[PDB]
C-alpha cells in the first residue's frame, strides 16, 4: 500500500534550519532574498493553495508532451501554415519571437525563488515552476522550428531577443524588470501574480480559442497545454502578498502591484491588441479587445486585489479609459512602421472591419478612421510611399513603446515629459513616468532607441542604418500582411 | 533579400542535421550579449553588479561557453519519460515492500541508526537542490544552465523519497520521532556538522565557477559516497532491502550529474590556465569534505574504514576529469 | 541641428524632427508636416500652422526662431491648424 | 544491466512437451490444431521472423494508444465529419460497419492458433496477435462512437455483423470460413498470410493516406496506427506455409491460398473497389483500384507465392482480367440497392468523373456507362422510381455477392450454375464455384438471401419484409450520397 | 424515420451514461445470434458441432450473460497503462539488482534448489496461458472473454519473466544446466508430476463452464499458492529479494483473474441450479489440486506445514464465493 | 409462379424473377423486361425479346410456355434482342 499525499506532503517543505557556519543574510541576501525585515519563521506560514509532488509531476507532464508531440507530428506533412490565413501565420511568428526565450528566462526567474525565498513551500513550488518554464522554453523553439524552410522570419522565435529590433527591446524591459532584475518576494508578486496569473492564464486560453477557429490545431493543442501549466507556478504571489499585508508592508506591496500590471498592460497593448481586433478575420471576431479584458482581465484583477485587502492602483480610473485607445494606437503605429518588425502587420481596416470597429468602438472613424481614410487613399491614388516612415516615432522611455494616443478630430496625444538632472525623459502615460518616479537609480541611464540614434550609437545615422542596427533586412522586414488586397474595395 | 535556412541561423554552419537536444537549448541567454549591461535596465542596478561580477569576471574562462554539449544531451520531453520510468521502479519498491509488512521486521537497532543516519538527509538534499539551483541562474551558457535545471529536479527528487519514508517510519514507530526531530539532529548532532558546515560556507559562493566546483566535484561526491554508498551498504547488511536499493535508485541520478559535469571539466580544460583555477578551488574546499565524511562516517559501525573508502571514492571522481 | 519630438494636430503618435537652430517657427512646422500631412492627415491650406511648446502650452511666434525660443534638446512641440 | 532480448528470447518459445496424462490427440485435436501428420518436432521448427517480447510490446503499444487518443481528443469538437464531403462520411461508416466487430472476431482466429498451433513461437506470437485484435476492436468502436448522436447510421459500427443485411452476411460468409471455423494452421494460411499480409496490410495503409487527403485527421491517425500492427500478427502464415512444403504438404498448402486469396478479392471488390473510383472526389484521385491492385497486391502476391514456393493460383489469368469489372457491377448494384446499405452510396458518374472512368478503363461508357446513361435519364425525366429495385439480385452461393459483370455493348454477365444433390447452386465466377466443389460438406446447407426468401422464410415475402428482415428501417436505409447534385450536369 | 441515440442501440435503456469499457466491450460475439448455425456456413462442419455441444450446452446457464462485467473494468487501452507500469518495476528490480551484483550471492544449495522448482515453471505458465486463452474462445459473452484475453496475456508475463530469469541463472551458473534441463525436471522429477497431471488433463476440458472452474477455479489457485506464495516466501528467507519480490509483483495479477473469476461465479449463482453445476466441477478437480501441491510442496523444506497452508489458501479462495 | 433468374442483354447483374408455369417466352421475357427495360437498358421495339436457357445456351420459342421448357426450379434464363 501507499500513503495518502496529505499525510507526507508538509515534510517535502520542513527545509528551513538556522545556519551557524555562515549568518541568515549570507546565505539570504537581501537583494535576491527580499525577505524585508519579516522573519524566517513568519515567512514559514506561506503555504501554497495547488499542491504537488515529483513523482506526481513528472507523470502528468510525461503524458501532456505525448500529446502535444503526438498531435504536431500527425498533422506535420499537412502543410496548414501554408494555406493559412497571413493575419494567422503573422500572428505566430509574433507570439513566437516575442515570447520563446522570454519563456526560457523566466526558469532562472524561477530559480531566483527556488533559491533564495525564505518560504520553503515557495522553494519547492519555485523549482517545479523552473521546469515548467524550461519546457515552455524548449516546446515553443520546438514548434516553430518545423517552419524555418518556409520562411526566414521563423528564425526570429529564437534570434528577436537577440537583437535590437524595437519590439524586441521593449520585450526584454519589461521582463527583465519584473522577473529577472527583482528579489525572490518581489518576482513572486510581478511576475507570478501580476502577470502570469493576472494576463497570460486567461491570454492563452483565447489564444488557443481562436487558434482553434482559425484551424491550426498543432498551435491550439501547443497553446493548450502550455496554458494548464501555468496556474502551477503563477499562484506563488498570492501567499507573499498575505505574508506582506499580515505583516507592516502593505504598502510595499501595493506599488509593486501597481508597477508589474501597468508594465504588464503597455506591453500587452502592442502585442495582443492589434491581435484580435485587426489581424483576426471578421467572421471570427467573438469579442473585442476591451470587451475580451474587461470580462476577463479587469475583474479578476479587481476581485483578486480585494482577497488580498490591497487598494485597486491610482491610475485605475485613466487605465479603464485608456482600453479605448492605446491598443489602437500601437497597432496603427506597427503598420505604418510595418518594415521594423519581423512579422507582416495586417491592416484589417477593410469596410466591413472598419465598421466593426466603429460597433466596438464609438467614433472609431471620427479619431482612428482619420488616418487611416488618408493611408487608403494614398495605396488608391498610387502613392506607397507615404504609408511607410522616414523618421523615429518618439519612444517612452519606460515602456520604450511609442508615445501614441487618439487622432482625428477628438485629438488628445500628450507626452508626459519628465527631467532628472540634467535630462530630458519621455513618457506615453503618467501610470509610465511614475514608475519612473518612484525608483530612478532602476532606469536612470537606460536608453531607448532614440536616446542612442541621438547619442550617435546608430552608425550610419539614416533609415538603412537603424535596420542594419536592429538586425533587420529585406525578407524579414515586414510589410502589409495581405499584400494590400484590402485597398481593391475603396477602387 | 534572405533566404530561409535549414536550421536556426546559429546552427547553420554545422555539419550534422542538428538534434532535438541542439534545437531547444542552444544559445538562450542573452544577459550574455552585452557584459556592460547584462540586463536592459539601468547599468547599476545590483542584479548588473552580481552577474558582472559572479559570471562574467569568473577565473574559469572560455571564449564559447554556449559550445557546451550535455553529454546525456537532456532534454524536458526525455528527462520527464526517463524519470517517470524510474518513479514506477521507485513506487514499486515502496508500494510492494509495504505489502508484504518490510518495515515491521526491522530491528530496534537498526530504526534509531535511520532517525540519526538518514531522516535528516532531507535537509542535506534541499541544500544541494538549493545549491545547484544557483548554478542554473548563474551559468554563462544555456546548456550549462539546463544540466542545472534537472540535476536541481533530482535533488528535490531525493528531498521527496526521504519525506515519503520519514512518513511510513513515523507511522511505524511513533516514539522515535520520526519527521519531528531531523531538524534537531541536523543541527546538533555531531556527525552532522562536518556536512553542515561544507554546504552552508558553499551555498554562499556567488562565482559561477567557484559554485559548480564546491557543489557538484566536492561537496556532491563527498555527500554521495558518505550517503548514498557507505549508509547504503549499512542497509544492505541490515536486510532494510527498501533503502539498500533506494540507494542504488538515487545513485543513478548521481552518475549523470557526474557526466555532464565531467564534461563541462573537460571543456574547461580545452583553455590554459583552468585547470589551476579548478584545483586552487578544489584545494580550498576539499578540506571541508574530509571533514564532513570524517564526522559522518566515524559515527557508523566500521566507521574508519568507511572513512577511507569515502575519501578515496571521492577523490576518484575528480581524478578521472583529470581533477 | 536641433532635435525636438512633433505632435501634430489630428496626427495619432509624436515623432523624432529634425530642424535646425535658425528655422522660424513656420520652418519647423513645415519640418514637421512632411512627417504627418498626407501621411495621416489631411492639409488644410485655408488654415495656418503653428508651434507651441507641450509642456506648458506655450504658443510661438510665426517668425521666432529655434535659437530664441530656448528649449531643451528633445522638447517635444504642438503643431496645430490656426489663423 | 540487462540482457540483450536475442540471448534470452529462444527460452519464451521453448514451451514444448511430451504429454502423458492425456495423449498427444486429445491435447492437439486435429480439428483444431491441424498438424496434418506433421509431428511435433518438425513444428518446432516455425520460426517467426518478427520477434518481440512481452515488456516491448505493454510499452510500445501504451504510446501508440497515448497519442491516437490524444489526437482524436484534440480535433474532437471540430466536427469535421460534419462539413466533409458526404462520400467520406459515408465511407467510414461502410467501413466501421463491416470491420469493427471482426476485427474482434479476429482476436479469436488468434486464440485458436495460441491454444491449438504444435509450434510453440506461433502460440506466443498469436497471443500477441490476440490483443492486437482486441485493441483494434475496441478502439473502432470508440472513435465511431462519437457520431451516434449526428445519425442512427453510426449505430451499425456495432449491430451490423448483428443482422442479416446482405453486406453483412457476406462479411460473415468470408470471415467465419477463413478464421473462424478453421484448423490453427489453416488459420495463420488464410487469415494471416493470404488476408492480412495480402491484402489489409496495404490496404489501410491506402486508407490512412487518402482520409489525409480528405482532411480527417482524426481517422488518419487511426488507421495509420491500427496498420502498423498488422505485419507483427500477420507474419504467422508465411513459417507454416514453409513447414507444409518441406514436408509432403505443397498440394493442401497450394488450395488453402487459391481459395482464400479468391474469397479475400471478392469482398474486396465490393468494399473497396467502389470507395477508390467513385466515392472519391476526382481531384483526389491518385491511381484507379486497377492500377492500386496491381502495384500493391498483385505483384506481392506474385513475389510471396514465389519465395515460397508454391504456384500462383489457376484462376490467375481470369483475376487479372476481372480488375477490368467486377468492381465496377459490384458498386453500380449497391448504388442501385442503395436502400439495402447503411451508408450512403456516391453515384460518382458525372461528366468529369464518366471520363475519368475512362481514362482509367477502356471502354467503359459502352459497357458500364450505358446503364448509367438510362439512369441519368429517369433522374433528368423526373422518374425516380426507375432508379431502385423491385425485385432481388441473383446472390452468388459462395461470396453471397450480386452475381454481375459486363454490360453494354460488350455484355458477358454469366452464371456459373452448379447441381448437387436435389438443389441447384449459383456462383458469380468461376472460382466461386470451385471454392464449393473442393468442400461440399463446408457450405451444402448453407443458404443466401435469395434461397431463404424463395423457402418462405422472409415474412412478409416482399419489399417491406426484406427491409425488416435485414433490419433496416428509414434513417439508415441507403440513398444517394451527394442527394442527386450530380443531375443537374445533364440538365 | 430513426432518430440517432446518446449511445450504442443495445446500451439505450441504461441509467447512467455508458463508460468506455462498456462501450467497447458487449455484445461482440455474434456467433449467439443463431445457436442452431453459429457461424455462416454449413451447419455441420466441425467448428458448428464444438460451439454447441462445449458454449451452448453447457450446464453452467444463464439468460443473458452479456450482462457480465468486469469488476477491474479492464479495456486495451487500460491494460496497457496499467501493465506498462509494472513492467518498469519489474525492470528495475532486474536491471539493479543486476547491477549490485545479487545473483553471485545466492548459496549453491539456493541455486539447485530453483534448478528444480523454479526455472521449469516456464511450462506451467505457459499451460495456463493455453488454458486461459481457451477459454477465451469459448465463452459465450464478450466482457467474458475479455477477462481471459487479459488474464492470457499476464499468463505469457509470467512465462516471460521466468525465460529471463532462466537466462541470467544460466549465465551465473552454467554447470547447473539452467535452460536446458526445465523439460526434464517438468516431464520425469516427481514434485512436478502432480501439476502435470492436473493442467493436461484440465486443457482438454472443453465445455467452457468447465474450462472456467478446472483453470480459473481449481488450478490456478493451487499453482498461486504453491508457487508464488511457499517457494515465494522460501525465496524471501533464503535472501532472493529478486525472486521474493517477482513473486509479489506477479501475485497482483493473480488476484486480478481471481477478482473477475469471482464476479462470473456471482453472476452464475442467481440462477437456481448454477451452485450445485460448480461445486460439482470443483468436486470432480479438487483432487487433483490437492496431489499438485502434495507433490510439489512435499519436496520444499518445512513440506508438510506448506502443503496445509497451500491446500487452506486455495479452498478459502473458492469458499469466499460461495464456493 | 415459378422462380428464375433473369440475365438480360445489355444489362450487368443476373435478377430474380417471378413467372407463372403458363406464360410464352414472350410473357416471360416481358416480365423480365420490367426488371431490365427502362431501368439500365434502353429498348428496341424494332427487335424482338427472346428467352433462352443459360446453361447450354438453347433457344425457346416465343410460344413455348414454362411448363414445357422443363427448368428447374432457379433456373437461369438469357433474354435476348434478336428478330
Ligand atoms: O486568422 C486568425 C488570425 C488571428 C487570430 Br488570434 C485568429 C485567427
Ligand atoms: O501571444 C502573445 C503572448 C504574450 C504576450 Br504579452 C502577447 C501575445
Ligand atoms: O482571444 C485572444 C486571442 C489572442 C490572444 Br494573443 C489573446 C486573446
Ligand atoms: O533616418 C531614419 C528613418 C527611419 C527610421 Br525607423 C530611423 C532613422
Ligand atoms: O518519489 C516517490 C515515488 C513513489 C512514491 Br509511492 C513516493 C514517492
Ligand atoms: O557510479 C556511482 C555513482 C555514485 C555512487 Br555513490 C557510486 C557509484
Ligand atoms: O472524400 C473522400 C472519399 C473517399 C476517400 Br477513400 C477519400 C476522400
Ligand atoms: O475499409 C475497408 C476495410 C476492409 C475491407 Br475488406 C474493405 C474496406
Ligand atoms: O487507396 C485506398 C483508399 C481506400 C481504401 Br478502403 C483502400 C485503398
Ligand atoms: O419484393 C421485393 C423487393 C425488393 C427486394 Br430487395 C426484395 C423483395
Ligand atoms: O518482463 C520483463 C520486464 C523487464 C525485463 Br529487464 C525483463 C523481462
Ligand atoms: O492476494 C493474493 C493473491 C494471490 C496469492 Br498466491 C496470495 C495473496
Ligand atoms: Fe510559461
Ligand atoms: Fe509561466
Ligand atoms: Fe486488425
Ligand atoms: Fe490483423
Ligand atoms: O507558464
Ligand atoms: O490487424
Amino acid at each position: 500500500s501507499m500513503l495518502k499525499r496529505e499525510d507526507w506532503y508538509d515534510l517535502t517543505r520542513t527545509t528551513n534550519w538556522t545556519p551557524k557556519y555562515v549568518t541568515e543574510n549570507e546565505l539570504f541576501p537581501e537583494e535576491m532574498s527580499g525577505a524585508r525585515g519579516i522573519s524566517m519563521e513568519a515567512w514559514e506560514k506561506y503555504d501554497e493553495p495547488y499542491k504537488i509532488t515529483y513523482p506526481e509531476y513528472v507523470s502528468i507532464q510525461r503524458e501532456k508532451d505525448s500529446g502535444a508531440y503526438s498531435i504536431k507530428a500527425a498533422l506535420e506533412r499537412d502543410g496548414f501554415v501554408d494555406r493559412a490565413d497571413p493575419g494567422w501565420v503573422s500572428t505566430m511568428q509574433l507570439h513566437f519571437g516575442a515570447i520563446a526565450l522570454e519563456e526560457y528566462a523566466a526558469s532562472t526567474a524561477e530559480a531566483r525563488m527556488a533559491r533564495f525565498a525564505k518560504a520553503p513551500g515557495n522553494r519547492n513550488m519555485a523549482t517545479f515552476g523552473m521546469m515548467d518554464e524550461n519546457r515552455h522554453g524548449q516546446i515553443q523553439l520546438y514548434f516553430p522550428y518545423a517552419n524555418v524552410k518556409r520562411s526566414r522570419k521563423w528564425d526570429w522565435a529564437h534570434k528577436a531577443i537577440h537583437t535590437n529590433e524595437w519590439a524586441a527591446i521593449a520585450a526584454r524591459s519589461f521582463f527583465d524588470d519584473m522577473m529577472m532584475t527583482r528579489d525572490s518576494v518581489a518576482v513572486s508578486i510581478m511576475l507570478t501574480f501580476a502577470f502570469e496569473t493576472g494576463f497570460t492564464n486567461m491570454q492563452f486560453l483565447g489564444l488557443a480559442a481562436d487558434a482553434a477557429e482559425a484551424g491550426d490545431h498543432t498551435f491550439a493543442s501547443l497553446i493548450s497545454s502550455i496554458q494548464t501549466d501555468e496556474s502551477r507556478h503563477a499562484q506563488q504571489g498570492g501567499p507573499s502578498l498575505k505574508i506582506l499585508v499580515e505583516n507592516g508592508k502593505k504598502d510595499e506591496a501595493q506599488q509593486m502591484v501597481d508597477v508589474a500590471i501597468w508594465r504588464s498592460w503597455k506591453l500587452f497593448s502592442v502585442l495582443t491588441g492589434p491581435i484580435m481586433d485587426y489581424y483576426t478575420p471578421l467572421e471570427s471576431r467573438n469579442q473585442s479587445f476591451k470587451e475580451f479584458m474587461l470580462e476577463w482581465i479587469v475583474a479578476q484583477f479587481e476581485r483578486q486585489l480585494l482577497d488580498l485587502g490591497l487598494d485597486k492602483p491610482w491610475y485605475w480610473d485613466q487605465f479603464m479609459q485608456d482600453l479605448d485607445e492605446t491598443h489602437h494606437g500601437m497597432h496603427l503605429g506597427v503598420w505604418y512602421w510595418r518594415p521594423t518588425v519581423w512579422w507582416d502587420p495586417a491592416a484589417g481596416v477593410s469596410p466591413e472591419e472598419r465598421e466593426w470597429l466603429e460597433e466596438k468602438y464609438p467614433g472609431w472613424n471620427d479619431t482612428w478612421g482619420q488616418c487611416w481614410d488618408v493611408i487608403t487613399d494614398n495605396l488608391v491614388n498610387g502613392k506607397p510611399e507615404l504609408t511607410v516612415p522616414e523618421t523615429l516615432p518618439t519612444i517612452c522611455n519606460m515602456c520604450n513603446l511609442p508615445i501614441a494616443h487618439t487622432p482625428g478630430n477628438k485629438w488628445n496625444v500628450k507626452d508626459y515629459q519628465l527631467e532628472y538632472e540634467g535630462r530630458l525623459y519621455h513618457f506615453g502615460s503618467e501610470a509610465d513616468r511614475w514608475c519612473f518616479q518612484i525608483d530612478p537609480e532602476r532606469y536612470k541611464n537606460h536608453t531607448n532607441l532614440v536616446d542612442r540614434f541621438l547619442k550617435g550609437e546608430i552608425q550610419p545615422a539614416d533609415l538603412a542604418g537603424a535596420l542594419m542596427y536592429m538586425s533587420l533586412e529585406p525578407g524579414v522586414m515586414g510589410d502589409d500582411a495581405h499584400d494590400y488586397e484590402w485597398v481593391k474595395a475603396y477602387q | 533579400a534572405l533566404k530561409p535556412l535549414k536550421t536556426w541561423s546559429h546552427l547553420a554552419g554545422n555539419r550534422r542535421r542538428p538534434s532535438e537536444y541542439e534545437v531547444v537549448s542552444t544559445n538562450l541567454h542573452y544577459f550574455t550579449d552585452n557584459p556592460e549591461r547584462p540586463w536592459e535596465l539601468d547599468s547599476n542596478l545590483p542584479m548588473q553588479t552580481w552577474y558582472k561580477k559572479y559570471c562574467f569576471d569568473s577565473p574559469l574562462k572560455h571564449d564559447d561557453w554556449n559550445a557546451f554539449r550535455d553529454p546525456d544531451q537532456l532534454v524536458y520531453r526525455t528527462y520527464n519519460l526517463l524519470q517517470d520510468g524510474q518513479e514506477s521502479y521507485v513506487q514499486g519498491l515502496f508500494d510492494q515492500l509495504n505489502d508484504r509488512g518490510h518495515d515491521q521486521m526491522l530491528t530496534r537497532e537498526w530504526v534509531e541508526t535511520l532517525a540519526r543516519f538518514y531522516t535528516p538527509a532531507r535537509y542535506l538534499f534541499h541544500a544541494l537542490q538549493m545549491g545547484s539551483v544557483y548554478i542554473h541562474q548563474i551559468a554563462p551558457a544555456s546548456t550549462i544552465t539546463n544540466c542545472a535545471t534537472y540535476e536541481t529536479a533530482d535533488h528535490l527528487r531525493w528531498l521527496t523519497h526521504t519525506a515519503y519514508r520519514t512518513r511510513e517510519l513515523a507511522n511505524c514507530y511513533p516514539d522515535v520521532g520520526f519527521g519531528k526531530r531531523e531538524r534537531d539532529v541536523w543541527e546538533n548532532d555531531p556527525a552532522w556538522q562536518g556536512f553542515r558546515e561544507l554546504i552552508e560556507k558553499a551555498l554562499i559562493a556567488w562565482d559561477w565557477g567557484e559554485a559548480f566546483t564546491a557543489i557538484n566535484l566536492v561537496t556532491k561526491p563527498a555527500v554521495e559516497e558518505a550517503l548514498l554508498q557507505q549508509l547504503g551498504s549499512l542497509a544492505q547488511s541490515e536486510g532494510d532491502t527498501l533503502l539498500g536499493l533506494l540507494a542504488q535508485a538515487q545513485k543513478r541520478d548521481a552518475e549523470r550529474h557526474r557526466r555532464w559535469s565531467s564534461a563541462l571539466v573537460k571543456m574547461a580544460l580545452e583553455k590554459e590556465g583552468n585547470r589551476e583555477v579548478l584545483q586552487k578551488w578544489v584545494a580550498k574546499w576539499e578540506p571541508l569534505a574530509d571533514k564532513a565524511i570524517e564526522a559522518y562516517c566515524s559515527a557508523l559501525p566500521d566507521g574508519e574504514n568507511a572513512i577511507v573508502e569515502a575519501k578515496s571514492a571521492s577523490r576518484y571522481v575528480r581524478q578521472m576529469m583529470g581533477l | 541641428t536641433f532635435p525636438i519630438m512633433s505632435n501634430f494636430e489630428r496626427d495619432f503618435v509624436i515623432q523624432l524632427v529634425p530642424v535646425d537652430t535658425e528655422d522660424t517657427m513656420d520652418q519647423v512646422a513645415e519640418k514637421c508636416a512632411y512627417h504627418s500631412i498626407n501621411r495621416r492627415v489631411h492639409p488644410q491650406p485655408e488654415k495656418i500652422l503653428r508651434v507651441r511648446r507641450h509642456e506648458d502650452g506655450t504658443l510661438f511666434p510665426r517668425g521666432m526662431i529655434v535659437s530664441d525660443a530656448g528649449l531643451r534638446p528633445t522638447e517635444t512641440l504642438d503643431i496645430i491648424f490656426m489663423d
